[PDB]
């Protein structure tokens, strides 16, 4: 399971080139070798986010959150997942929805990044 | 892009 790490990193590197189906496939190899690890699933959510499939992205976030809780993952990661859902809504200019999910994120593990992003969502909401 | 971990 230095194997799973290697699959994950090939996945990440591909994702970063916008080589999305390749990333997905390696994330899948990763999950197979190591299915208690939510990380692969949230990364997949990143992929769909960038492909611009916001619905599928939220679904994988939700799945990643389930997996993480079930397997007692870092709260931080659960928070990232929630914040990613928030981001998908932000992309869609559904700011009440974005903010709600940032709040969920913040309730799991408060991070400045998410706070700031939430507050800019608040501003957009407020100023029209 | 969204961060991957
Ligand atoms: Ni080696
Ligand atoms: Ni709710």
């Amino acid at each position: 399971s230095k194997q799973a790490l290697k699959e994950k990193e090939l996945g990440n590197d591909a994702y970063k080139k916008k080589d999305f189906d390749t990333a997905l496939k390696h994330y899948d190899k990763a999950k197979e070798l190591d299915p208690t690890n939510m990380t692969y699933i949230v990364n997949q959510a990143a992929v769909y986010f960038e492909k611009g499939d916001y619905n599928k992205c939220r679904e994988l976030c939700e799945k990643a959150i389930e997996v993480g809780r079930e397997n007692r993952e870092d709260y931080r990661m659960i928070a990232y997942a929630y914040a990613r859902i928030g981001n998908s809504y932000f992309k869609e200019e559904k700011y009440k929805d974005a903010i709600h999910f940032y709040n969920k994120s913040l309730a799991e593990h408060r991070t400045p990044k998410v706070l700031k992003k939430c507050q800019q969502a608040e501003k957009i909401l407020k100023e029209q | 892009m969204e961060e991957v971990f």
